[PDB]
């Protein structure tokens, strides 16, 4: 049935993959993003811009907690899914096998 | 409209932008956009269902062991195994009934039977600078073109010596470097099947042209779903649906394996397995992570942390290397409904094993494009695991399955049905045991299935048309030779066969025929013998107390069972009918057939002789079939060593009596393998099929399955069978082979 | 030839069959114009037009050449057949003579 | 030479030993070889007999 | 392969050869040689000649911990490989073979 | 390679007395003489 079989003769793994790179409960890369958001609200106003952070890092914390680096799936799926076009025309996302016909 | 359709594909996006592939720089590695130098190995898995647990784990140190010196933060590994649909192996062509027939019984009896096999295949690439951050701000600087040549030499000259370690490690396995293969008069390029068969869904011959591999590469449009788990590849052939998985979440006792339920299932799916190995520095620092986070105990447990104390002293000191790591399983359908049911069963098997999976949704692009061997990018989920994790996941395990199409003499002769379940291709050429050695050793005890199993592999390798010549023994395929066009010649007491000893360079070949003749002897008569066969009180004897036409068939047989006495007999006959057929050797195909050594070691000097012809005919269409009724006694002959040294594929059937002295030392078996055999009990069908190192217990059966009702009493030999079934031969009297309904009259006492 | 040396990974056989080819072009008197070729077939019914498809593609991959299917411009490349209609020429591309 | 010194580094690396190549001491490790030479010991270290 | 074989008889080298002689983080001939240069500028100003100490001795730590003894490989560079004359003419380091010609 | 040498190096009673028929045949001290019984060599070698 499977060459799997119950013994203790393992190789642990340690359960790092749980334990990835994060500095405040968040990856930097994301805070990063949050950052920039910081100081975009700065941008208009700097009395509630300092204030903004702390809710949407907890969130990014939280979030994180439950299901690690999630936030590279949302840039993997704004990147591609998203920025494609004629998704309706084709019914879905669609890339031509052909090359640009002009390609000129 | 077509000014709209103009404007409407100029905003269209290309296809190659996620295909990061250029020209074959050498002719096993493939470029890249970005440098990133592959090469593709074609594995045939080691065999796993000998479940043999503790040598399991030793062929995972070994791989580790020997992995260790290429690991390297250089380095990656994508591992596919895709499982597919066999379409090669085309329906055989026949013209004697009896054994067209049996073929139509036979593809019949496989309605519901799954042929899917899976083949293994590995990439290997050779990034150049795995930094962190640099590799960024390197990438935007251009370079001198002499340098990048200088680039291209050392990256070559590196990836050429990890194939080689590679091929060097895995003896045991498959170990078959994908390159380029010419037809036509123009070049193809055999690894760019596989990376079309991962990105097109089917396998396309890839012809290699001026332009870049990424253009032309994608001749199917993929449409991706949005708001979706599953995508359409649209095809002239037809459209195919695809299905992704990945998993989420893993255990710590990766025992080896772990992933092998797949392997056997109902559903074609593609298996990825990227290790992009991680620097000593990054992999220290991710388990000092762990390390501290557990330190942040708060007596959480006192056993993780001896559990986790090992882990610096042996990732200092042991042969293992951090990774990242992701699966994701792509499961291939036909319909919406059928793909989904594929992943649920999936998701199923994988939540058998300790891990966890999670189905792969706004990410379908990209995992799909991560199962391309250059897309580092793509990524969707890497996690750090540890080397000999990514061993446990990927054991290169598989069910034995020969070349269906492509073998020696074409197709594989047979299709086996296996205990485990995936079929087998049965064909005699095998890699080890150059023109590939097409030997078998039937050996067996006393199991009329040897008959049975012998007269079905002659009658199904009729397909090729190839020249048989048979010894039997008993009268057991006298019928199954009548079946198809042959003649029997059977050499019973009392009358001298067709043949006289006498034969019509033949002075040459009729001298050894003079000195076998002479028996009761040595020296006087070496050669006042031969002045008489220029043109001995026993000699004359002898020739009055003895008590042919070849070419016009294609399968003949001897009824060489009188011959167990007096070798003096044996060995003239046996010198006699091996130098006729050796004119038929070098005109087509040929398959020697016998079914006992003892006979042969009766002749003393078929050894001195067969050492070179065994070569001689087997570089020009020549094939040994080997039999064994008493293996036991088999390998005591003198020749026996060189027999079992020549075989290519031995084929062990029940002995109860079994010896695990001799399967050892000869007819080289693992202990579990011998476990195993004798674990057959006494007329079970199932016989293990060695064939290269490679073995799996194939069973053939004939039963009812919803026929063969003539077949099986034709391929079995029955003395009382022989005998009556002669008189019908006698009785009718037709070369028509057809003639097999008016001995089905005669069938009614028996089948009564 | 300046785009096929900017690139990642230099290609020495490419390179030099192109500069073979520049070096022929004034030698080897030939001369050089945009090519483009379409394969227009006729099913009764679409399914037989894709089966036809599919044997035209396999006829001509026994051979070294890789039919790439039309999906969509079906309409231009049709209207390129007619003579003088070079705008609606799908993908021409400069080919020896 | 080079692609001999990646060779034995590799070989080197198979065992735990982990080893770097010398430079800016090139001379000085090559006149550590004759037997007599204390002075030009590029790397010494202590080790148990 | 190799007569080298994964066996737990093993005799430990205790890992004595990263606790090499040091006073304060680093040896003390290099750190003589810091004296030395804070000596030297002490000639030139007191006022900031005790305080080039401490920069120059971090950075002897942090090196020496990284890569211990590396001052020894620079005194040897410096010593044979810097002082040696007509590194040019020869396109390298070059030892004539033969004795001064003069040698009077 | 080695064609001829494998046979000569070996040990066959047949070899051996066929061989010495050739040598008797031949007779020649010319220990060159190999390429005579490299004709007879046809029967074993065929």
């Amino acid at each position: 049935m499977k060459p799997p079989q119950q013994q203790h003769e393992a190789f642990p793994l340690f359960k790092g993959a749980t334990r990835l790179p994060t500095i405040w409960g968040v990856p930097m890369i994301p805070l990063m993003a949050m950052v920039m958001g910081v100081a975009v609200i700065a941008l208009t106003v700097s009395i509630w811009w300092w204030a903004l952070v702390p809710p949407l890092w907890f969130i990014m914390a939280q979030i994180t907690k439950n299901d690690d680096k999630a936030f590279r799936i949302w840039w993997l799926w704004i990147d591609t899914k998203f920025r494609n076009r004629n998704k309706g025309f084709w019914g879905a996302s669609s890339y031509s096998p052909a090359n640009y016909r002009k390609r000129r | 409209g077509a000014i709209e359709s103009r404007k409407l594909l100029a905003s269209e996006t290309p296809v190659g932008q996620f295909i990061p592939y250029s020209h074959h720089v050498t002719d096993t590695i493939i470029s890249t956009k970005n440098a990133e130098y592959l090469s593709v190995w074609k594995i045939d898995g080691r065999s796993h269902q000998s479940a043999s647990e503790a040598d399991v784990f030793q062929w995972i140190r070994e791989l580790n062991n020997t992995l260790r010196g290429i690991s390297s933060a250089n380095l990656s590994l994508w591992t596919h195994i895709v499982r597919r649909r066999v379409y090669e192996y085309p329906d055989a062509e026949f013209d004697n009934v009896f054994c067209r027939q049996l073929d139509e019984k036979y593809r019949e009896s496989f309605t519901g039977y799954n042929l899917m096999v899976n083949d293994l295949y590995l990439t290997v690439v050779y990034r150049p600078v795995s930094d962190k951050v640099l590799s960024f701000f390197a990438k935007r600087e251009r370079e001198t073109p002499d340098q990048k040549k200088h680039r291209q030499e050392s990256c070559i000259k590196a990836l050429e010596d990890i194939n080689r370690t590679l091929g060097q490690s895995f003896k045991r396995y498959g170990a078959e470097l994908l390159s380029v293969y010419e037809k036509g008069g123009h070049a193809f390029s055999a690894p760019l099947e596989f990376l079309a068969r991962l990105v097109n869904g089917e396998h396309i011959p890839m012809p290699i042209c001026r332009d870049r591999f990424s253009d032309y590469m994608a001749v199917n449009r993929p449409m991706f779903s949005k708001w979706g788990e599953v995508g359409e590849l649209r095809s002239l052939t037809g459209l195919r649906r695809f299905g992704m998985l990945e998993i989420r979440e893993y255990d710590d006792a990766t025992e080896p394996g772990q992933l092998n339920v797949l392997l056997e299932s109902d559903y074609e799916f593609v298996l990825t397995h990227s290790f992009s190995v991680l620097s000593r520095p990054a992999a220290k620092e991710y388990l000092q992570r762990h390390q501290k986070n557990l330190i942040d105990a708060r007596d959480v447990a006192t056993d993780q942390i001896e559990e986790i104390d090992e882990a610096l002293n042996q990732l200092i000191s042991g042969h293992f290397v951090m990774g990242e790591h992701h699966c994701t399983l792509t499961v291939y359908g036909e319909t919406v409904q059928q793909v989904r049911d594929n992943l649920a069963h999936a998701s199923a098997a994988m939540l058998d094993v300790a891990v966890l999976p999670k189905p792969v949704d706004l990410a379908l692009e990209a995992g799909y494009w991560a199962q391309l061997p250059a897309n580092w990018q793509w990524r969707p989920r890497p996690a750090p695991i540890t080397s000999l994790n990514f061993l446990s996941f990927s054991p290169f395990h598989n069910f034995m399955s020969g070349k269906p199409t492509g073998n020696p003499w074409g197709p594989a002769v047979t299709i086996l049905k296996t205990v485990s379940g995936t079929p087998l291709y049965f064909n005699f050429h095998a890699s080890k045991e150059k023109r590939l050695l097409g030997n078998t050793m039937l050996i067996g005890q006393s199991s009329s299935g040897k008959t049975v199993l012998l007269g079905f592999l002659l009658a199904q390798a009729q397909k090729f048309k190839p020249t048989i010549v048979a010894f039997d023994k008993d009268r057991g395929m006298e019928i199954s030779i009548r079946a198809m066009g042959g003649r029997y010649l059977p050499l019973k007491t009392g009358e001298p066969s067709g043949f006289n000893p006498f034969q019509l360079h033949a002075n040459l070949i009729f001298l050894k025929q003079f000195v076998k003749k002479l028996a009761a002897a040595e020296e006087e008569i070496d050669q006042a013998i031969t002045a008489m066969m220029s043109d001995p009180t026993v000699h004359a004897r002898l020739v009055k107390w003895c008590e042919l036409d070849l070419s016009t068939h294609q399968i003949y047989g001897f009824d060489i069972t009188e011959f167990l006495d007096n070798p003096e007999a044996r060995t003239p006959v046996m010198m006699y009918l091996l130098y006729r057929t050796e004119s038929m050797i070098d005109g087509r195909r040929f398959m020697y057939v016998f079914d006992e050594f003892w006979k042969p070691l009766q002749d003393e000097y078929f050894e001195d002789l067969a050492k070179n012809k065994q070569k001689t005919i087997r570089k020009q269409n020549g094939i040994f079939v080997f039999a064994t009724q008493e293996p036991s006694d088999a390998l005591e002959s003198n020749i026996a060593k060189t027999l079992i040294q020549q075989c290519a594929t031995y084929i062990f059937l029940a002995n109860p009596k079994a010896d695990y002295e001799d399967y050892t030392q000869g007819f080289k078996l693992t202990d579990s393998e011998f476990e195993l055999v004798r674990g057959l009990g006494e007329f079970s069908r199932r016989f293990l099929i060695k064939q290269g190192d490679q073995s799996a217990l194939a069973e053939m059966n004939l039963g009812k399955f919803r026929d063969f009702d003539d077949e099986l009493l034709v391929l079995s030999g029955t003395p009382d069978n022989a005998e009556i079934a002669e008189s019908i031969i006698a009785e009718v009297g037709d070369d028509p082979a057809v003639w097999l309904p008016i001995f089905l009259d005669r069938v009614k006492a028996e089948r009564s």
